[PDB]
RNA sequence: GUGGUAAAGGAUGUGGCGCCGCGAAGACAGCCAGGAGGUUGGCUUAGAAGCAGCCAUCCUUUAAAGAGUGCGUAAUAGCUC
């Protein structure tokens, strides 16, 4: 029932360093700083990181779980790495890579162009798919969301940018 | 070693019927062949007397249908000894008739092989039981007994 | 009714006699604030209850309007107002048993008296039977 | 049932109610004494006890007492106990209500109807030995119009009644509905 | 920014008190399998087949499934508790 007291596994070999209010997670794919509330206790044990809350009041539980999850996602991020996939469903719709930048034909009067931020890699397999990869979890999620926002899925047609495996619910018409 | 696509439930007398609704829209737009299909359906109803037999249909992938004749509705058995063609509009204050459990027993023997209910001692109360929501009670003799 | 003519106002003191105990029926509705319940509100709550469950049990009304509400035709100061524009009202002090119910289950009576509570100018309170008789 | 009880004196009744200690008075034709019990225990007891089922009070003296609740004053504004009178029994016959259990559903309720159980108990004079936990009532022939008086009754062995025989024990009443409002909207 | 000044009524706000139910014979949560038989309940109704309304109190294959919680459809199957 408690995510925060569940110890974070540490793969070999990613160095984890504790800091006043912060924690550095270094790994084969890069590095990530994680903001920790000064109230918490970050413990670097053998092959595992743990988190200890100061007390059992509401705020400290809600910070305990969040802390554990954030640090854990950092650990998975620096080693295994995060990457989401996006589907393009449409007639004239297509995607193509130019440089690092991504180009979309979302039916607008002009082809859309999106640039990769620091620590982000665009990938174009099939012309109607886009794999966004990176070390930062929330950054990848945000980037994929931003690319999706260019042309959200239609409410009446299979017409738009979908998440991988996103259930296509559609309304009738006439 | 057999195909299916859409199970469907249609009621019609054991020997007399027409492509009229609701049997119509059930096998009208689904496409049916009343040339050889009924020529095997009429066979299973040839010796069997009249009823409202709910032949549990299960439309195959090849547009066929499973004409396995299941036992007539629960409503059909109680209004047998009464001569009714229906029942009480409000089974609580009203009661169109009150057959004994003696008529319930032997008519339940035509509602058991298609049933997965084992013995008749359990099958009779299935007939007299649905009757209490139909508008008809019962009166028996043995029952609980004990010692 | 019969009596004779209009009647004074008079301040409602502490919930002295405005407090009883369930006599008839299972659950019950009770008051928590002093008020003049109009003859309209009573029938509104009753019809709300009979509207909720239809062919339900039986509803009681242990309060009754008999106090003449007065009112003037929006003018000045000639005599007392003839009134009865609201007709009659019932003086209810906190804890007075108001509406009883019977023959219905817990959820029916609960939801019904709950609906009746909003049709009233008082903060209400639903009560079981407990055990405290007489 | 049994329950702990203490002796009372000039202590503030209000302060005692503050302490949750419900005040009380144990008495009979011989005894008369100020006492007090705990409220939380009195609740769990009385929910199952009431004036019907007899209760035995305990004392620091070690004395058990065959008491019976005659009345319990209630404070207005959210129902709550104020004070409790205890009748310590003896052996001679003495009046007190006894519960009722209307077994079997009537004809009226089945065809749409409501049971208006008038008396949830019956006052009968009886010896402290004879304590019928419930008196059965073979109500079943009753329709939405008939009624059960104290006349026809499962009168217990060697137990007479104090109340008048013509007193109506119970009755059945019609189920009101929305279709009634149709006539009510007219007249 | 309550305090720095409004009510009926509403909410997984926060702390405190107590009663009730389930749990080391292994629960709630998320996660893997079934979710059904005569039944398509009686009756109303153009259609009412677990699913507009009126009315209510069966059993069995079984470790398990309420003659039935909602959505979906003309009625179905479905999703699932
Ligand atoms: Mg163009
Ligand atoms: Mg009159
Ligand atoms: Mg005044
Ligand atoms: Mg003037
Ligand atoms: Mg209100
Ligand atoms: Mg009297
Ligand atoms: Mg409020």
């Amino acid at each position: 029932s408690r995510i925060g007291r569940l110890p974070i596994p540490v793969p070999k070999g990613v160095s984890v360093e504790v800091a006043p209010g912060r924690v550095k997670v270094k790994g084969p794919k890069g590095e990530l700083e994680v903001p920790v509330s000064p109230e918490m206790r970050v413990v670097v044990e053998e092959g595992v990181v743990r988190v200890e809350r100061p007390s059992d009041e509401r705020r400290h539980k809600s910070l305990h779980g969040l802390t554990r999850t954030l640090i854990a996602n950092a650990v998975k991020g620096v080693s295994e790495g995060y990457s989401k996939e996006l589907l393009i469903k449409g007639i004239g719709y297509r995607a193509r890579l130019v440089g690092r930048a991504l180009e979309l034909t979302v039916g607008f009067s002009h082809p859309v162009v999106v640039e990769p931020p620091e620590g982000i890699t665009f990938e174009v397999p099939e012309p109607t798919r886009v794999r966004v990869s990176g070390i930062d979890k929330q950054k990848v999620g945000q980037v994929a969301a931003n690319i999706r926002a260019i042309r959200k899925p239609s409410a009446y047609h299979e017409k738009g940018i979908y998440y991988a495996g996103e259930p296509v619910r559609l309304k009738p018409g006439k | 070693m057999k195909k299916v696509v859409a199970v469907v439930k249609l009621q019609l007398p054991a020997g007399k019927a027409t492509p009229a609704p609701p049997v119509g829209p059930a096998l009208g737009q689904h496409g049916a062949n009343i040339m050889e299909f009924v020529k095997a359906f009429n066979a299973a109803t040839a010796n069997m007397g009249d009823a409202i037999v709910p032949v549990e249909i299960t439309i195959y992938a090849d547009r066929s249908f499973t004409f396995v004749t299941k036992t007539p509705p629960a409503s059909y058995l109680i209004r047998k000894a009464a001569g009714l063609e229906k029942g009480a509009h409000k089974p609580g204050r009203e009661k169109v008739g009150r057959i004994t459990w003696e008529q319930v027993l032997e008519i339940a023997k035509q509602k058991m092989p298609d049933l997965n209910t084992t013995d008749l001692e359990a099958a009779a109360r299935m007939i007299a039981g649905s009757a209490r929501s139909m508008g008809v009670e019962v009166v028996g003799a043995p029952e609980v007994k004990d010692a | 009714r019969m009596k004779y003519r209009k009647q004074q106002r008079g301040r409602l003191k502490g919930a002295t006699k405005g407090g009883d105990y369930v006599a008839f029926g299972d659950f019950g509705l009770v008051a928590l604030e002093p008020a003049w319940i109009t003859a309209q509100q009573i029938e509104a709550a009753r019809v709300a209850m009979v509207r909720h469950f239809r062919r339900g049990g039986k509803i009681f009304i242990r309060i009754f309007p008999d106090k003449p509400y007065t009112k003037k035709p929006l003018e000045v100061r000639m005599g007392k107002g003839k009134g009865n524009v609201e007709g009659y009202v019932a003086v209810v002090k906190p804890g007075r048993v108001m509406f009883e119910v019977a023959g219905v289950t817990e959820e029916q009576a609960m939801e019904a008296l709950r609906i009746a509570g909003h049709k009233l100018p008082i903060k209400t309170k639903i009560v079981r039977r407990d055990a405290y008789d007489e | 049932y049994r329950l702990k009880a203490y002796y009372r004196e000039g202590e503030k009744p209000s302060a005692l109610r503050r302490a949750g200690k419900l005040p009380g008075v144990m008495y009979n034709r011989h005894l008369n004494r100020k006492v007090y019990v705990d409220l939380v225990e009195f609740d769990k007891v009385f929910r199952q006890a009431s004036i019907h089922h007899v209760i035995v009070l305990e004392l620091p003296d070690g004395q058990s007492l065959p008491t019976l609740v005659r009345q319990v004053n209630l404070d207005k504004r959210r129902r709550r106990p104020e004070h409790v009178d205890f009748f310590v029994l003896s052996d001679e016959p003495v009046e007190m209500y006894v519960p009722l259990r209307f077994v079997g559903t009537p004809a009226g309720v089945r065809a749409g109807g409501v049971l208006q159980e008038i008396h949830r108990d019956i006052l009968v004079k009886v010896s402290p030995r004879n304590i019928p936990e419930f008196i059965e009532v073979d109500v079943s022939g009753l329709e939405i119009g008939d009624s059960l008086h104290a006349s026809d009754l499962k009168l217990p062995p060697g137990v007479e009644l104090a109340v008048s025989p013509e007193e109506t024990i119970a009755a059945v009443v019609p189920p009101e509905d929305v279709e009634k409002l149709a006539e009510e909207a007219a007249a």
